[PDB]
This record gives structure tokens, C-alpha cells and sequence, in this order.
RNA sequence: ACGAGAACACGUAUGCCGAAGUAUAUAAAUC
């Protein structure tokens, strides 16, 4: 049982409005700043995966996908249990982000404001050895497909494509190898 | 010629020799002397009675049955075990009409009570003052069943019976045996006439039963044993009140025939004197009440 | 040597060559056995009477069929006595000691008779009387022996007492028919009462000894006083003696003054709580013999007038005696219970105190002597006294009663629901004599006294055990 | 010549315990197998707590006959019996006529405990009882039911029985009637409580 | 000769177990309610008061006791016989109480359930005891009897202690784990036969 | 003699569940609140200051345990004569806490819901328990018997030991999970029977 | 015998969702805070530490474990006796954080509003759930019994392990998708009962 | 003037001593 983990930075370009709220935006009352739920992560690339390979109308009804979002993402709904392997957590701030707003006196909402930065980490479970290339590979296509789509609510007008950035794949807990794998 | 019935409720202690004996009935003494002693207790006079009364014995009677002493007229194994008699039997007792079976029924069906040694202690002694044994001591008592009891049969005129029915109402009270002032021998009586009594009372022989205990005169002994059949049993005891020490003053002994003698030739009694260095006389009855078949 | 006695020895032994015949003896096992026992005592110099010798010799038929004796002699009245009570190397060691204490142990002369009965008992008690196989033989050889002297002895009584000299024509079934000889009854009453007129559980076994010390030393004395011996005694016990004795005029007169003699020391030892009654019906040789079963109308005859006497056991004179006034306000006996008697300082009267003390012996010492002076009463002015087994031997050098103890040869000594149809009946037909009775009466005897003691050696539930034991045993019995 | 009769009942208020056949078996009858309590006890109860608050009283009353002086008993007391109402009650409210009680015994020095049991009769049941008196001098009829009154009161705050020191025999006395049953004499105005 | 009466309550703290049947109570079985037996009470004062003054080997061997104890309690078993002077009845159930449980329907008994845990294995094994609840009330009686004048101050000196000594005791059994816990209150002296006063008397 | 009286609060830190009763908790049934009896605490008390000291597996077998454990819980039991010498008593809902949390509208319990997760198949069991709630307190009265002279300091030392082992670890049931841990306070020491000094004795 | 103290402080830095009243959070009736109980981190911690070392199928089906974790944590279920010998108590609001948030005025629970979009139709479902704001801290203490003067060491290695699994994981409910993310601080020993050398002992 | 009469089946001791309603189990999994 080792955990390997993914981290990276998100870029911000088109002024973002999630939708976090049920027009203000989600923010955690800690800091009053912009947050994103990982849900809204979780079920976007889920929806977006499951869109790209098959899905069935009757899966549609009962909703199943594939093996491999079952597997990834993980239900454990139908009776065949299903725990999930990628645990995402939710994304704050840079403070390379915050140092640059605040020496250049620039407010975060308008909506979110371009030229924002998200430290998104992510850690995944090795619950079996072999299957570790085939799921990294599915995720570098799910990131790639998101880096190509939108996030948040009403974006389809303008708002909600957004890039990533600056990984590292370091594993944290284990003995196991983890320096010939990529996520772009 | 009436008879007295007497229900008693409590156990009874009347005695042989000592206190741990127990027994069913007692005798003509013993209840002429309870007759005596309550006539001298009412203030009434003894004269009436002393030499016109004739008492026999106590029976025992059942639910609706009456018994009577054996007399002394093939098994010869069954008889010796029958003390008493039914009186509807009684006649055909004396003619030989009755069997060995019937007999054996008879001894199993007169079961009128029984009988209970109670234990008892003694603390009037150093035990007041400090360690001292206790003494235990026994008395003996009979109890009877509800329906059983005692019967007496007395006669003469409706003068004295009169007199014995005002007797027996102020006895009725006091009691009739051992350890009265301790809690035993109470009783309550009727006034009864049975045909079937009157009948063996008035019947025609030659021969003689005697249901009391008597004494000939010395002037007829000679002539009342010609052919007789009897017991002799010596009566003894002590007394109620005679002089000073109750130890010095004990009974002369006496000797009298049982309850189931028969007599050939008839004798009276007397009311026998056995007393002696006392003050006032004790008396014995001795006179014979017959039954003449 | 009076000839009573010629006649009683005679009678005892004559039936002993059955003895040496079953023993194998080869020197005296080849002959009848009247001569066999004859040679076998033809030894011994204490027992050479010449008359004994011809008594001995032919107690048979043919014997003095060929015999040819004199007018005057006792063989014809053995043969007559004989008649009328009949109605394997163990042996040979029993004849090897009778021959040891024969020569050795006892004597002949007058006054040993007693012992020599005691001997016979003690040796023979088990021998088969006979082995005839149309006969059931329920009888052992001493009582064979023992009824044919008690026959003997009375019908000479009879026979000597009425004048007659010529035995021989006279007995030589017409005499058969005689009313010759008399069954005679002891029965005392109060026993019951008198037993249980103690204040613990084992005090009740010393006035059982009295009484049954009573009535054997009454029973002996009268066997005394009418020159016979204990022989003709058939039973005792309970309350009861029965006895039998002859039908003359003599000994009619002195029963009726023994009779009035005892009535008057019972009455004056106690007064009226203990009797003795005494009933005698007449029998003849065939009474008692099984001819048309009058035996059972003899027993029922002797009970009628024994019920009869208990009913008018009194007189008007005795009555009036009784009567008569006497001192009192003393103390009664603290035990008995009776204030006509002095009494001592312990506070119990001359007999109660006699019997503890005599208990108290008994549990020790083991001989009862009776003298002139002593410790408890008995009839005419004797007493009973208690002795120890050496001081027996020496008293008896210079009447001794024990224990079940069967002691042989020192001098005198008396070793001491069903009923009815037993004690009448027996064997109603075939065996109903004078023998089965006492041979029936020594059987029981044994049950109850020895037999008894036997089976309580080892001992609520004990008395129910006993019971259901006892009534096992009884129906083993019959 | 008259004869005076002392009528009442007897409850018992905590459990009694007589006990002739002990100790646990209390006396009863034979056959029909009811508790009963024996005059000789209550008469040497009354005789003792009477002694002991005072004599020629006692003597009187319960005689001696035989100091060298005869005095005869001028007071009868009776057996008691199991009373009908009681019987009813107890029927129908199914209840048992004995109760038995578990004690136990404790050893100083070594502490092991031992038990035993006592058989007695139940609470709340009653008993029916009458006694005699004999007017044998009309000048002491005062005096002798002054001295009964104070032998009832005694056995009141008192027990019968054994085991009284640890808790049984408490008794009380209800519903007296006084009736002269022999004679002339005037005994409406007595009270025994 | 007299004859002094003391009554009063007896009001149960923690549960009560006299348990007499062997787990049940012991009950009255004419009403079917718990009752306190005397011979408990008079053991419990016997050994506590015992102790108090001195108890000796020798003395632990025979049963017998100090001199005053001996007095109170009575001993009439050495050759020399004590007649006792304090008679000591039962107590029942208080109608007072039996009223207020109906009314406010309160069940008269508990039953408290409880386990033990073995050494090396530790497997453990269950229980269940009967008990009385607590407010409830007995009511209580006591006789002492003046067989002498001069020594009532002295034994009631000691049958305070004998109180005082119970009251910080248990009655019953399961004292150590907790059961059993008594107090006295509304308490009453009164001379019910004879004439002796008592009105200077008192016991807490 | 003597008689030693110990009193205190007993204040509950997390939540507690005896459970006498069994998910109830042991109520009385005269008031229907909790308690905390005191057959738990003597048990769990003796069970430390036994395993502290030695403990065998022969010892372990039988209940045979350490000299000064049986002098001061009791045994007698092996045919030597030892009975418990200190008293332990129950500990009822205190008043204080009574009024606070009636005026304050918090109740006496909580029902706390807990769950299971299965190996292998990730079904959850749901259960409720209900645990008397935080911040209670109790009170609690000890009394100690003097029977020997000099044995009084070494036996409160022994006390104190286990006094402070317990406020080291859980009374109840299911603390290894986070219940039952206690505190004590406000400890007093007067001896109530006798002529005794504790002026020098403490427990902390 | 000996007990050391492990005390610290758990900082929450995202999501922490427990609902143990459950949608809102478990919670103290006497201040009404939030906290966590011990029987969550307990259960956590056991699911990890027993994951990593061999987990079968066949064990998995009769729930039978690794001899570590049972030592550890203790089972005594399948007949052979194990008791715990690590005690985990709950965690409660640190008084540094009360006065922060009472400062700020900044409140202890954010209500996130959730969106399901469903296949095929596309009908927007809300939901509404509480959680505990970010930011905060707990105290947590564990108690370890000594039962044998050798295993410490392994012993405090492997919960060393256990504390790493745990601050790479998430605590509570809505893991896998945001909420759960803590670690441990200012962890500290010392030795509370006995005469123990713990002084090496290191847990990060 | 009754084989009678005086006569508490009483007295000392209880309900005991030791014992944990305990041991395992995440209010959890999907947008």
C-alpha cells in the first residue's frame, strides 16, 4: 500500500464564475477567498470521461459508466463496490498569486480575475501494481480533455477554460519506483 | 330410665396408673365422684342422691351406632380382639347368630379416635434462680372424630332425674378427667330416649349383664358367688382434699367386678367407705345397674 | 438303688445301639441294636447294673418274646412306654467321645440322673432319631429317649400305686384303653401388666428373667415333690407348662396341696396382680396316641377348664380378706408402685431392688443359685443368689441355673400368630403324638430364645426391618 | 354457686412459633393438621409474668395444692383453635397456613457460616379462645379480674413461644365478651382488654 | 418490673439484600412485600458492640463475650445463666410507603444485573440480584425489660453505640461492593408497663 | 477501633457507560437517574493495584493474589481469616450538577450513533449508544476499619496508588474508544468512630 | 507496570466532515462544539496500519488480523485473549483557536450547497451540508500501558507508521472528493505512571 | 371425696465471606 502523489499549479484566463453558491461566488470564511469544491473537479472530469468512451442510454437511466471511470473515479452504488482510487482535494490560492495581486492592487472578483494560479494536489493509492500505467494514462487524457473543455456553471458564453502547469509526481509513501511517469 | 349424650371437642386425659397412660372411658366412680363433688360445690344436699341413684358406665358411641361391653358368656381368635358390641346386635351376640367375618368388619369399623403422648416441660424450678435442668414430662391424651362420643345411662324416679339434669347442666363446665385446670375434657350434652335402648333395658331372662362396677354386702357374698363369671381389679388412687399432706393421704385399696360380669344370683351394692386417719369419709359406689338377658 | 431309678436309666439309654450301629464301628456294628448297645456298655464300671443291663437288652418284641423273664421286671413296662410315645463318620466320633466320657466324666449313682440327662441332651440334640422311609422323621433321638422315660415313669406310678405285682400278664390294647395317666397345665396370668409396670428400655429383660426363673423353679419343684424328674416336662414358657403325670389317687391329692400352697404364697407375695392356675384332664394310652384325633379334644378340654378356673379364681373368704383394712400413707415403690410392702431407705421394695441388683449381676456374673437365705424371694421360703463359674464348681463339691449354657457333669443342673393351630393340631393325622408335640415345642424354643438373640446380636426402621424379617422367616417356617 | 366464661380472640402479629415437637415442627393436631396453641403454655406464661410483677394471689388463682397448704384452681384455660373467618379469607386469597424461615449461624475466629430453618405459623391468622372462673368467695371477684387484666396486659407487650428475643410471638387480644354462664351474679360491667 | 417501649422508622439508602431464601427477598406471604427479620439486627449489634471492647483468642473460641455484652444480649449457656433484656421484633413494610409507590407506580424491587472477569482468560460470566429500593421504609420495635434499677443508663449508653456503630455499617450482605445502607429517624420512648420513667432517655 | 471516613467528586471527563442495566445506562427508579455503583469502581481498583504488583499464572488462575491486596479488599477464602477492611458505597447524581442543568436546559444523556465497516464488502452497521454526558459529577463515601494499630499509613499509601492509577485510565465500559475517563476531587479525611488522628493522612 | 502520555494537537486543513448526529455535525451538549470521536481515529487508523501488512482473503472473511494490530489494539475475539494496550481519547476545541475565532469573528461550520446533474435529463438537484471551518485544532491524548519491557520500541515505530498513513489520508466522511485533510504538531511525551526510561522515544 | 395435684419444649446463635454487564466493531460509500 503506497501513496504516490500529484500536485500542480492551474492558470486562470477567462474571468471564472464556478457557481459554488447555490451572484457571489463560493468562499471559504476562513480567508474570504476564492475557493473551488472538489466535487466540481471530481464530477466534471468524470462527466467528460465518460462522455469520450461509450455510454449507453440505458447506463444513462441507471447511472453506470465504464470500467475505467468505476475504477478512477469510483461509485460503489450498484452493489459492487467501488472505493476510489484519486482522492482530490480542494484548491486554494499561490501565494505567488496573492503577493502579485496585492503589490499591483487588483481585486479577485468582478467573477474570478484572470491571471490567477491553483495549487491543486492530488493523491492516488497503489491498490494494485500493474494497473498503475493504464490509470496515469487514462488520467493524463482525462487532464488533457479538461485542459480542452470548461469548468463551472453558465461558461457557455465565454467563461471557464483554463490551463495547467508546474507538476510533480512524487510518491510520499512507499517503496516504490514513481520517476518514469508524466502528467503535462 | 334416660340417657346422656356427650359431645367433648378437646382431647381428654383419663389414665391408668400414671400420666403417660391414655384411655377412651372411665367408670361409675369416677363420675359419681364428679357428681359428688359438684353437688358439694352447688351447696345442694347429697342425701337425695347417696341412696337413690343408679349409674352404670361410660360407652362409646359413633355417627348413629351404639356399642356395649362384651359379655362373658369355634375361632376363639377373633373374639379376644372385640371389646364392645353394637346394640342391634347385642341379642343375636348372646344367641350365637354372629360370624367370624361379621366380626372382623365390626373390629374394623370402630375406629372413634386416638391417640398422642404430649411433651411438656418443667421451668419452676432452679432455673428461676440459675442453671438448673429442665424436666420434661409427658402427658396423654385421646381425641375422638366429630360425630363420636360418650353415653351414660341413668334411672330411677323423675325426682332424681331432675336433679341429675340440673347437675349435669352446672357440670358441663368443670371437666371430666385429669389435667382439667390445664386446657382438657370439656363437653356439652343432650337428653336422649332411644327406643332400641329401652328395649335391651326391659327384656326377660335368667342371667344377669352388669354395665357398672359394685361390691357385694359382706351378709350376701357367700350367696352371690354361687355361678358367676367376673373380673376382680384393684382400684387405688389418691384424693381431692382429705387432710394435710396429700402424700400421707392415699386411698385404702379396694376390689370390685368389671363391666361385663354375669350373675346367676342378684346382690345391691353399697356406697363403700375407704377412707381412714381423715377427717371427713371418702366414698367408693359400688351398686350394680343390670341388664337381665 | 430304689428301682424307679433301674427302671428311668434303663429307660433313657436303651436306645443308643441305633447310635453305634449308624457310627460303623466295626466291633459293634453287626448285631440288632438292643444287643449293640448293650455290648457297647457292657464296658464301663459306673453303668454295670444288672437290671439296667436287662431293661437295655430287650425293648422289643421278640426280645422278650424269647427272653423269658420274671414277673417282676421292668423290660414289659419299657416295652409298654416305648409303644406309646412311638405313636457318616460324624457318629463314629460322637461314640469315640461317648466312650471318652463314659469311662471318664460322670456318675451313676442316685442324684446323677439329672446329669445324665444334661449329658444326653447336650450330645444328642441333632442325631436322626430314625431313618424309616414310610415315616417323616421330625424328631431328634433325645426326644424319642427323654418321652419314653416320662411314659415309663408314670405308668408305673399307676401300675406300682394300685397294688398290682404280676406286670407281666397284666401288660402281657386293653390296658391300652385305661384311663391310665393325666395331662396336667400351668398358666399364670398378668404377665403383660406386670412387665410393663416400669418407670428404662433394656430394665425390661430383668422381670422377664424373673418371671421365667419363677416358672421353671415352680415346675421343678413339683417334678421333685412327686418322685419323678425333669423328664416328664413337655413345654415352658410364655406363661405356659404343660406337663404330664399319672391318674392316681395319691397324686391327686398332693397337686390339690401344692395347688393350695402356691395360691397362698402367690397371694402373699403379691396381691392379686400375679396367679397361678393348675387344670388336669384324665388321658389314657390312646388319648394320646393318634387313634380318632381326640388329641385335639384333650388339648380343648384342658383350655375350657383352665378359662373356667380363670373366670372363679376367688373365693368369698379371700374376697373378704382382701377387704380388710391395712396401714398406709408411706410410700409407694418408686418403680412397682405398691404400698402394702416396707420399703428401704433408696426408695424401692424388697423384689423391685432384688431384680435391679440381680440385673446388675447378671450383666457380669453368670450362675444363679438357689439357697435357704439369699437376695430374691421364690416359693417356700427360698431365695435366689448370684455366682461366678469357679465358685459354681467348688458349691457344687461341697439347684444352679444358667444361661443357654450347655455344661454337662457338675452335679445338678437346669440349663435355662399361628400358635393355636400349631400347638392343637401339629400333625392332625399319621403323627399326632405326644412326641410331635415336644419335639415342635423344643424347635420353637430354639427360634425364640436362641435363634432370637442370634439375629439381634447385630442390632424406627430397625423395628420395621424386624418386623418384615420376621415375617419372612415365619412364612420360610411353614 | 355461679361460673363466669371469658370469650374472645387471639391474633398473632408477627410469626409464632410453639414448637412441642422440636425445633421447627409446631404443634398442630394429628389429623387435621392445624396450628393450635396448648393452654399449658399460655397458663405458665401468665403464671410467670405475674410472679414477677409481685404470693397468695398466684396461689388463689392458679393454685399450688401441695406447699403444706391445698389451695385449688379458681381458673380454667382452654386450648385455642383456628378461628372460621380466618379460614375463609385464607382460602380464597390462596395463602398457606406455615411459613418457613432460612437463618444462619456465623463462627467467630474462623467466619464459615452455618444455616438452619424454623417452621412458623403465618401472620395476620386468629384464634378463638374462652376461660372459666368459679365464684368460690364473692368479696375477691374485683380483685381477681384487677389481676387477670394486668396478666393479659403483661403477655400483650410480651411473647409466646420460643425465639421471642429474635422476633416471633407477638400476639394481641380483640372482641372479649364476659358472660356469667352458671347462676345470679352480675357480670355485665366486667372489661378484660 | 417494667417494661420500655421504643419505636421508630428504619429508611433504606442503598439497596438492601437480607435475601434469606437461599437470589430472592424474604417476603411476608400474607401481603407479599419485603420484611427486615430481627435475629438480623440483634447478629449485627452482637458482633459490632463484641468488638468494640475487647474480643480475646480465648474469647474468640467460646462465643462468649465481655460482661456487658453478655448483660444486653444475654448468655445462659456458661453454667451461669444471662436472661437477655432487650427483645428485639421484626419489622415490616410502612403502609405510608406502600401508598406513595402506588400512586406514583414505582416497583418495589430491582434487580441489578452484574459480571465478573476471571483472571488469564478474561471471559466473563453474568449475575443477577434482587434488591429493595431505596426510600423505602420499615417500621421498627424494641422491648428492654428493668430486671434492675440501676444499670438502664448505662445499657442504653451502650445500645446508642450499638446504633451509631450500625448506621456506619451495612445490614444484609454485599456491604463491601455496595448494598445495604440504614438509617434511623422518628424515634419514640415511652414506659409501657410499670413505673419507671424515661422521659431522660434518648437513643439517636 | 476505629472507622476512618474518605469523601469526594468523582468528576466525569468523557463520556461514561456502565450499562448495569445491559444500550441503556443503571438508573435508579425512585428519581430515574444515573449512577455509578460501587461493585465497578472496587473491581477496577483491585484489578490495577493486583496487576502492579505481581501477578502469576498460577496466581492468575485462581484468584491468589499479593498479601496487601488480600488485607486490604479481603478474601478469606483460603481457609484464612481476611475481610475486606476498606467500605466502598455507591455514588448518586449530585445536586449541583442537578441545578445547573436545569437551568441551563441540557439533559443528562447522550445518544451517541456509531457505526461498523465490514472487511471486504464496505457495508456500514449502524448502532446507537447512550452515554451519560460530560462534565457530571458524583459523590463518593469510603470508610475505613482500624484493625491493627500500625498498618493505618501503609495501607492509605497503598490507596493513594491506586487513587492515582485509576485517574491514569477508564471506568466503565468501551474506554479504549473514549469513554469512561474520571477525575477526583475535594477529598476529605474524619474519622467517625473512635479515638484516632488524621490530621497526618492524605490521598491525593 | 507503567502508563506514558502521548498528547498533541490535530490541525484540520481542509474539509472535516464527521455528522456523527447524523445533515449536521456531532456535537457536545455542554458547549455545543463540534468534536471528533476517539472511535473514529481508532477505527481509521486500524483500517490503515492493517492494510499495509498482509491483508487475505480468508482472514478477511472470518475477520481475523495480523498479530501486530492485535497486540496493538487487541481483539480477543476468537478465543484467544488479547486486551488493548493503546487507549485513544477524543479531540475538543483548543483554547488558542476559541479566542482566534471569537477574535475574527469567524464561525465553526460552513454550509457548502451541492449540485447533482443527472444523466439523460439534466435536472439540477441541491444539498446542503455542514462542515467544520478549516483552520482549526484539536487535542488529542493516547495512553500507553508497558506490558513488557522490550516491545516499546517496535510498538512506538509502528504508530510512528500510523500517524503517517493517517496525515497522507483523510479523517471522517467525503473523502474522495475534498473534505479530511489533517496532520499532526507538537506531539510530546511523558511518562505519567511508573519509574519507565521513555526520554528516546520519538513520535513526529 | 375423678391414678389425684403444683409443671412456659424453654435457653445461646442469621444470610454470611469473595466477584468490573464486560471484550471486538470509522454515521461510511456516488454529483
Amino acid at each position: 500500500y503506497s501513496k504516490i502523489k500529484i500536485s500542480g499549479t492551474i492558470e486562470v484566463v477567462t474571468g471564472l464564475h464556478i457557481g459554488g453558491g447555490g451572484s457571489p461566488v463560493v468562499r471559504d470564511l476562513q480567508t474570504k477567498l476564492p475557493i473551488i469544491p472538489g466535487s466540481s473537479i471530481k464530477g466534471k472530469m468524470r462527466n467528460l470521461l465518460a462522455k469520450h468512451f461509450g455510454l449507453k442510454m440505458k447506463q444513462e437511466s441507471h447511472n453506470q459508466d465504464d470500467e475505467r471511470v468505476l475504477r478512477l473515479f469510483g461509485s460503489s452504488e450498484k452493489g459492487n463496490i467501488q472505493r476510489a482510487r484519486l482522492q482530490i482535494s480542494d484548491a486554494f490560492f499561490s501565494e505567488k498569486t496573492k503577493e502579485h495581486f496585492a503589490q499591483n492592487d487588483i481585486a479577485y472578483t468582478e467573477r474570478v480575475t484572470r491571471g490567477s494560479e491553483f495549487d491543486f494536489v492530488f493523491i492516488y493509492n497503489v491498490d494494485e501494481e500493474s494497473q498503475v500505467e493504464d490509470d496515469f494514462e487514462n488520467i493524463e487524457k482525462a487532464i488533457h480533455l479538461l485542459e480542452n473543455d470548461y469548468l463551472g456553471g453558465g461558461g457557455t458564453r465565454g467563461n471557464g477554460r483554463i490551463q495547467f502547469k508546474d507538476t510533480n509526481i512524487e510518491t510520499v509513501v512507499g517503496e516504490y519506483d514513481s520517476t518514469n511517469l508524466k502528467i503535462k | 330410665t334416660k340417657v346422656f349424650k356427650l359431645s367433648f371437642k378437646t382431647p381428654v386425659h383419663f389414665g391408668k396408673k400414671r400420666l403417660s397412660d391414655g384411655e377412651m372411658t372411665i367408670t361409675a366412680d369416677t363420675l359419681f365422684s364428679a357428681l359428688f363433688i359438684e353437688t358439694l360445690q352447688l351447696g345442694k344436699d347429697t342425701d337425695w342422691l347417696l341412696n337413690d341413684l343408679i349409674i352404670s358406665d361410660t360407652f362409646p358411641y359413633e355417627n348413629e351406632l351404639y356399642y356395649l361391653p362384651k359379655p362373658l358368656i369355634d375361632n376363639h381368635k377373633a373374639f379376644k380382639k372385640l371389646k364392645y358390641v353394637p346394640v342391634h346386635h347385642y341379642n343375636q351376640y348372646l344367641n350365637g347368630e354372629l360370624s367370624a367375618e361379621d366380626a372382623t368388619d365390626l373390629n374394623d369399623i370402630f375406629n372413634i379416635g386416638y391417640f398422642s403422648l404430649q411433651t411438656k416441660v418443667s421451668l419452676i424450678a432452679q432455673e428461676t434462680d440459675s442453671s438448673a435442668d429442665s424436666e420434661p414430662y409427658s402427658v396423654g391424651t385421646f381425641t375422638f372424630e366429630p360425630e363420636a362420643g360418650l353415653y351414660f345411662i341413668a334411672k330411677g324416679s323423675e325426682e332424681t332425674l331432675d336433679h341429675l339434669n340440673n347437675i349435669m347442666t352446672a357440670l358441663q363446665y368443670s371437666g371430666l378427667g385429669g389435667k382439667r385446670n390445664a386446657g382438657y375434657g370439656q363437653f356439652e350434652y343432650e337428653i336422649i330416649n332411644n327406643q332400641q335402648l329401652s328395649k335391651l333395658l326391659n327384656q326377660n331372662g335368667k342371667h344377669s349383664i352388669l354395665l357398672s362396677t359394685a361390691m357385694a354386702k359382706k351378709e350376701e357374698i357367700e350367696s352371690a358367688l354361687k355361678e358367676a363369671r367376673y373380673i376382680l381389679t384393684k382400684r387405688s388412687g389418691f384424693v381431692q382434699s382429705t387432710n394435710y399432706s396429700e402424700m400421707l393421704v392415699k386411698k385404702s385399696d379396694f376390689y370390685s367386678f368389671s363391666s361385663g360380669s354375669v350373675f346367676k344370683n342378684i346382690f345391691n351394692g353399697d356406697i363403700f367407705n375407704v377412707g381412714h386417719n381423715g377427717k371427713h369419709p371418702v366414698y367408693r359406689y359400688a351398686k350394680p345397674l343390670w341388664l337381665e338377658v | 438303688m430304689n428301682k424307679k431309678n433301674i427302671l428311668m436309666y434303663g429307660s433313657l439309654l436303651h436306645d443308643i445301639g441305633k447310635i453305634i450301629y449308624r457310627s460303623g464301628d466295626h466291633t459293634f456294628s453287626r448285631g440288632t441294636h438292643s444287643k449293640l448297645g448293650h455290648q457297647f456298655l457292657s464296658q464301663f464300671s459306673e453303668f454295670k447294673d444288672n437290671e439296667v443291663l436287662d431293661n437295655v437288652a430287650y425293648h422289643h418284641y421278640k426280645e422278650l418274646a424269647k427272653a423269658n423273664l420274671d414277673n417282676d421286671n421292668t423290660a414289659y413296662i419299657t416295652y409298654i412306654a416305648d409303644n406309646i410315645a412311638s405313636g457318616s463318620g460324624n457318629y463314629t466320633t460322637l461314640m469315640k467321645d461317648m466312650s471318652h466320657d463314659l469311662e471318664h466324666k460322670l456318675s451313676i449313682k442316685e442324684g446323677t440322673f439329672p446329669s445324665l440327662l444334661q449329658w444326653t441332651e447336650s450330645l444328642w440334640q441333632y442325631v436322626p432319631s430314625s431313618t424309616n422311609k414310610n415315616q417323616l422323621i421330625d424328631i431328634s433321638l433325645y426326644d424319642h429317649s427323654r418321652i419314653t422315660c416320662a411314659i415309663a415313669s408314670c405308668i408305673f406310678d399307676y401300675l406300682n400305686e394300685n397294688n398290682i405285682h404280676n406286670y407281666k400278664d397284666e401288660l402281657f390294647k386293653s390296658f391300652y384303653q385305661k384311663e391310665a395317666f393325666l395331662l396336667l397345665s400351668m398358666d399364670m396370668s398378668g404377665i403383660q401388666d406386670f412387665i410393663y409396670n416400669i418407670s428404662a428400655l433394656k430394665s425390661l429383660r430383668s422381670r422377664s428373667f424373673y418371671l421365667e426363673l419363677m416358672l421353671e423353679v415352680i415346675v421343678d419343684q413339683l417334678l421333685e415333690r412327686l418322685e419323678l424328674a425333669r423328664a416328664n416336662l413337655l413345654y415352658t414358657g410364655g406363661g405356659h407348662a404343660y406337663l404330664l403325670v399319672s391318674n392316681t389317687d395319691k397324686v391327686k391329692k398332693k397337686i390339690t396341696q401344692f395347688n393350695n400352697e402356691l395360691k397362698k404364697w402367690f397371694m402373699s407375695e403379691f396381691t392379686t396382680d400375679l396367679s397361678l392356675s393348675m387344670a388336669f384332664e384324665k388321658c389314657s394310652g390312646d388319648d394320646l396316641m393318634n387313634t380318632s384325633g381326640n388329641y385335639r379334644t384333650i388339648w380343648r378340654n384342658v383350655s375350657s377348664k383352665l378359662s373356667d378356673i380363670k373366670a372363679h379364681k376367688y373365693s368369698a373368704e379371700d374376697i373378704l380378706k382382701l377387704n380388710h383394712f391395712h396401714s398406709y400413707g408411706d410410700r409407694e415403690c418408686k418403680e412397682c408402685l405398691r404400698s402394702d410392702i416396707d420399703i428401704n431407705d433408696d426408695g424401692l421394695c424388697s423384689i423391685c431392688e432384688g431384680i435391679i441388683n440381680i440385673s446388675n449381676d447378671l450383666r457380669d456374673k453368670s450362675f444363679f443359685v438357689l439357697s435357704e437365705t439369699g437376695k430374691l424371694k421364690m416359693p417356700f421360703n427360698k431365695f435366689i443368689s448370684v455366682i461366678d463359674y469357679e465358685e459354681a464348681e467348688m458349691l457344687v463339691q461341697n439347684r444352679i441355673y444358667s444361661k443357654n449354657k450347655p455344661y454337662i457333669g457338675i452335679g445338678i443342673s437346669t440349663n435355662l400368630d399361628n400358635l393355636g393351630a400349631t400347638f392343637i393340631s401339629g400333625i392332625p393325622e399319621k403323627y399326632n403324638s405326644i412326641s410331635r408335640t415336644a419335639t415342635l415345642s423344643r424347635q420353637l424354643s430354639l427360634f425364640f430364645k436362641y435363634e432370637l438373640n442370634h439375629l439381634l446380636e447385630n442390632y424406627w426402621d430397625d423395628i420395621i426391618e424386624a418386623s418384615i424379617y420376621i415375617n419372612d422367616k415365619f412364612k420360610e417356617f411353614t
